[PDB]
């Protein structure tokens, strides 16, 4: 099952 | 370790205004992945940006990220009056932020005011309950930026104050402001002179209240 | 459209233990990063910590990882800080937040008063108007609502015919755990002795209702 995104963290 | 910003900032509406950020152990640089968050009154937190040049969804245009030299820098173009608030930094620390002390930026909504400087000795009631406050009041005063010190015998005070402020004015965009100085009443009778001074944009001096024991 | 609804705020002793809880909406919350951070008045904001979707990293700042804890639940969308052995500077507004390239969304706040002080009613002393509260045509007079826990204080003048010229400042938590207010108004320096200026003070949590006449 594809992950799919995520939401980007503010560090990285 | 300890990230430094500028205290309080003041601009007009359309002008240009840069916030810098500072970190204690080198340089900023883009592994520090500054972050800019905006508080306006009651709480409102806004995220501006994040990793040095990205804008949080939704974040006007008019705010920039970047680097300048060895900081971190936030640029408000054509800045509003809505602007004005306070703006806290953020550095990425391999494993875990640590936030600036913020600036508060004022975008000139009026002409500035001086705060009126008004100084009241302790009740006679106080005294007999064995402690004893000072009190000094601001009043009515704009930028909200101002430097209230307590000088006992003309001497520097620290640890034994607690300021406190209003929120700003619907009408005439001011302030208020008190700052209470308490001690035991042994400690108060201690000293002789009691004095509060004000530093504010609107003064060209300090101005001083101060009264015999 | 989104909403973190944070629930848990009150008031804990000195080492004593709290949960606070954000729910969230609107947002896919597997999906987010989230983070606590809290407000306290003179400490600025302070990062606590943050937590990636599956939890398997958890990073703290140092300074307060010995006795806090982040945990979040994603089926019920749930994230959650825990505070141990709490002390009197714990004391603030905590916040979560959820990440999109910045601090994206924000919570309502969750306030957290640590304090050991037991419920008291408050010492109501007259800030006298004097040659030192006097500019121009304005004196400066007020009440000082002292030594009182937990909030609130309810202030008038004159039982509310006075109104213009108020300022009831916010009250500010003392070391000793008690809260301390002032409210003060300003009047023509003509008026003083010629007009009666009395601060109506209620406390309720201690039944406490004063009256205090303010003298020059
Ligand atoms: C939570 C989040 O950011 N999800 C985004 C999704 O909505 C879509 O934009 C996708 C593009 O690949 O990335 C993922
Ligand atoms: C999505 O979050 C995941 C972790 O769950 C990763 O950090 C990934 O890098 C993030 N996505 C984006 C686009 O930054």
């Amino acid at each position: 099952p594809a992950p799919g995104s995520t939401a980007p963290p503010a560090h990285g | 370790a300890v990230v430094t910003q500028e205290s309080a900032l003041t601009t007009s509406p359309g002008e240009t205004v840069t916030l810098t950020c500072r970190s204690s152990t080198g340089a900023v640089i883009t592994s520090n992945y500054a972050n800019w968050v905006q508080e306006k009154p009651d709480h409102l937190f806004t995220g501006l940006i994040g990793r040095t040049y990205n804008r949080v969804p939704g974040v006007p245009a008019r705010f920039s990220g970047s680097l300048i030299g060895d900081k971190a820098a936030l640029t408000i173009t054509g800045a509003q009056t809505e602007d004005e608030a306070i703006y806290f930094c953020a550095l990425w620390y391999s494993n875990h932020f640590v936030f600036g002390g913020g600036t508060k930026l004022t975008v000139l909504k009026r002409t500035v005011a001086a705060p009126s400087v008004f100084i009241f000795p302790p009740s006679d009631e106080q005294l007999k309950s064995g402690t004893a406050s000072v009190v000094c009041l601001l009043n009515n005063f704009y930028p909200r930026e101002a430097k209230v010190q307590w000088k006992v015998d003309n001497a520097l005070q620290s640890g034994n104050s607690q300021e406190s402020v209003t929120e700003q004015d619907s009408k005439d965009s001011t302030y208020s402001l008190s700052s209470t100085l308490t001690l035991s009443k042994a400690d108060y009778e201690k000293h002789k002179v009691y004095a509060c001074e004000v530093t504010h944009q609107g003064l060209s001096s300090p101005v001083t209240k101060s009264f015999n024991r | 459209e989104v909403k973190l609804h944070q629930s848990g705020g009150g008031l804990v002793q000195p080492g004593g233990f709290l949960k606070i809880s954000c729910v969230v909406s609107g947002i896919d919350f597997s999906r987010y990063w989230m983070s606590w951070v809290r407000r306290a008045p003179g400490k600025g904001l302070e990062w606590i910590g943050e937590i990636t979707p599956d939890s398997n990293t958890i990073n703290y700042v140092p300074s307060l990882k010995d006795n806090f804890g982040i945990s979040r639940d994603n089926a019920k969308n749930t994230l959650f800080l825990q505070m141990t052995k709490v002390r009197s500077e714990d004391t603030a507004l905590y916040f979560c937040a959820s990440y999109y390239e910045g601090f994206a969304y924000w919570g309502q706040g969750t306030l957290v008063t640590v304090s050991a002080a037991s419920t008291k009613g408050p010492s109501v002393f007259p800030l006298a108007p004097s040659s030192k509260s006097t500019s121009g045509g304005t004196a400066a007079l007020g009440c000082l609502v002292k030594d009182y826990f937990p909030e609130p204080v309810t202030v008038s003048w004159n039982s509310g015919a006075l109104t213009s010229g108020v300022h009831t400042f916010p009250a500010v938590l003392q070391s000793s755990g008690l809260y301390s207010l002032s409210s003060v108004v300003t009047v023509p320096s003509s008026s003083l002795g010629t007009q009666t200026y009395i601060c109506n003070v209620n406390h309720k949590p201690s039944n406490t209702k004063v009256d205090k006449k303010v003298e020059p």
